[PDB]
């Protein structure tokens, strides 16, 4: 993928202003409730579950890694891809669904500051990360 | 297909956001056109197609009016949206792949405007409802 | 949703390929597992999961039996496949994104075996039918 | 994307054995009939239309270009992408649909020779080409 500088700046800004411990748990919870079949990967209410929260937080720290290597994303997630794929058996479609929930939760937090332009750079970033995770 | 729980969740949500329907329509269409460039081609006959544009503001009201109609015909969307389907398929020839894109923009819009109301429980029923609308609109395509 | 023209096209096609249902099921499941690796996980309890495998051969018959059932309940798939839906959603917990993948493999299989019968006119009605089956099976997921 | 040598060999074999003038017209016709909304890009029966045939043939010659540059696909289609996108206004989803019809038509011609392995390499090749065409 190719990134403009305006894109690079928006994504970077979005992440420094984001509170991972709050966005993380809300996005995963919402995904488990709106797309119920993803709940199976966590069989061991949903909004208050600490295990779901911990993984919600880990997703944001993982996306953070991608923000610091925007020009080498595919390589940055090889480990995570094999892990979710080969050892956890997470369907690749589940990444697309979780991606939309992060967008919707971030949208609810930023309000009017989540302009169309901001939505665009954020969705393109998640799209690239989703391709890398649903590859290996 | 929508259960009684889903129908009441949508009627309930709609009684809260219905008053802002025009604003939601305007912002959703603007986002769709900016974020998904392949959609501009259908509105290129308008002289101005930017977030502020009165043409977008104007069409934004018609689209959310489509939603309001769907909400009242929620027991049978297929029948309730038949004409809107014929219109998009044969007269406007809108590629059907875009219905889900606009739905997602509407969800984003509703989330920026009513963060408190758009809970995950409301989100799932509205999402099921909007998929129903997309399915109903694709009906006359083939 | 399926029109009278679609229902007769499917009954017509099915009267031609129905006799080879077992073979189609076997080859479709094999392809799906090879081409879409994310599907193997659901059949990993079987000792042998390769094209030849008797477990695959055996399950291939059950799946096409699901199709045969759907063909006979073509007037109401939602109702006709309700139990198969409950089963895949709660007991087997099959991710719903895979229904379209298997449908596509079945179409490929039918095309390699009956190139003469699978015309574009037959293809569109069968495709609409298989989407109906996928929609019916996803019914109890949320 | 990464290609094994077995993949490189299959795709290459598939194409040299393919008769473009026969596969081309059948795949586009089938797409216009199964997914009717794609017919609009050709408003100026369907199976016997020479204009549809000519473009059907051009699609195969275009994919052929990709076969000869399997390690530089994105760059090989930049021109075609901008053309179908910016000047022809073809929805990116239409490439996915046409792609499935090429597969189904090729499947009907090769019969039992279109093994699961062959289907796999062919679909991965079309997938990469589709990403490049639905990008610019
Ligand atoms: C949006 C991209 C995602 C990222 C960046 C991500 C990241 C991570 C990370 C960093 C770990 C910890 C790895 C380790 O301990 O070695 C992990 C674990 C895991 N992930 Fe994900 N993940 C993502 C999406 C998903 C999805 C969609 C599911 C299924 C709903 C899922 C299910 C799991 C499970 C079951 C574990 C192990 C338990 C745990 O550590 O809490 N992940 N993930
Ligand atoms: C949320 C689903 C949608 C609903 C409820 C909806 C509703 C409507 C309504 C009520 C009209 C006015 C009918 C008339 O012309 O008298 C209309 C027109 C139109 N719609 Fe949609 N629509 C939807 C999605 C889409 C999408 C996704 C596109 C294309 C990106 C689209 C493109 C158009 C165009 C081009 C017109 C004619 C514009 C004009 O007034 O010149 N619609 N729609
Ligand atoms: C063409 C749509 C499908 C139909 C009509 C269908 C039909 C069936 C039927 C009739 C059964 C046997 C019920 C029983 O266990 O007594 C079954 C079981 C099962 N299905 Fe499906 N199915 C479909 C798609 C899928 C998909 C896409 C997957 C996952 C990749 C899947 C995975 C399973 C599994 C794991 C079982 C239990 C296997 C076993 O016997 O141990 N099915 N299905
Ligand atoms: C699968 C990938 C595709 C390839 C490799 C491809 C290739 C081409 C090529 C080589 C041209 C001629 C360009 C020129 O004269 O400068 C062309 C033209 C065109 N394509 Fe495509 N195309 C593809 C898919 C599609 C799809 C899905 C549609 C819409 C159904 C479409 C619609 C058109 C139209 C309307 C023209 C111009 C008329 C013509 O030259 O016959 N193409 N394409």
């Amino acid at each position: 993928v190719e990134w403009t500088d305006k894109e690079r700046s928006i994504i970077s800004d979005i992440f420094s202003h984001m509170d991972y411990d709050d966005i993380g748990p809300k996005a995963l919870s919402r995904c488990l409730i709106v797309y119920p079949w993803t709940q199976r990967h966590f069989s061991g209410a949903i909004i208050g579950n600490a295990n779901v929260a911990a993984h919600g937080i880990k997703v944001l720290h993982g996306l953070d890694r991608g923000v610091k290597n925007m020009d080498n994303i595919a390589a940055t997630y090889a480990d995570l891809s094999t892990l979710h794929s080969e050892k956890l058996h997470v369907d690749p479609d589940n990444f697309k669904l979780l991606s939309d929930c992060i967008t919707i939760v971030l949208a609810a937090k930023m309000g009017h500051a989540f302009t169309a332009e901001t939505q665009g750079a954020f969705q393109k970033f998640l799209a690239v990360v989703v391709s890398a995770l649903g590859k290996q | 297909s929508l259960s009684d729980k889903d129908k009441a969740a949508v009627r309930a949500l709609w009684s809260k956001i219905g008053k802002s329907a025009d604003a939601i329509g305007n912002d959703a269409l603007s986002r769709m056109i900016v974020v998904y460039p392949q959609t501009k081609t259908y509105f290129s006959h308008w002289p101005d197609v930017t977030p502020g544009s009165p043409h977008i503001k104007a069409h934004g009201k018609k689209v959310m009016g489509g939603i309001a109609l769907a909400v009242s015909k929620i027991d049978d969307l297929k029948t309730g949206l038949m004409e809107l389907s014929e219109q998009h398929a044969y007269k406007l020839r809108v590629d059907p792949a875009n219905f889900k894109i606009l739905n997602h923009c509407i969800l984003v819009v509703i989330s920026t405007m009513f963060p408190k109301e758009f809970t995950p429980e409301a989100h799932v029923s509205l999402d099921k409802f909007l998929s129903g609308v997309a399915l109903a609109l694709a009906e006359r395509y083939r």
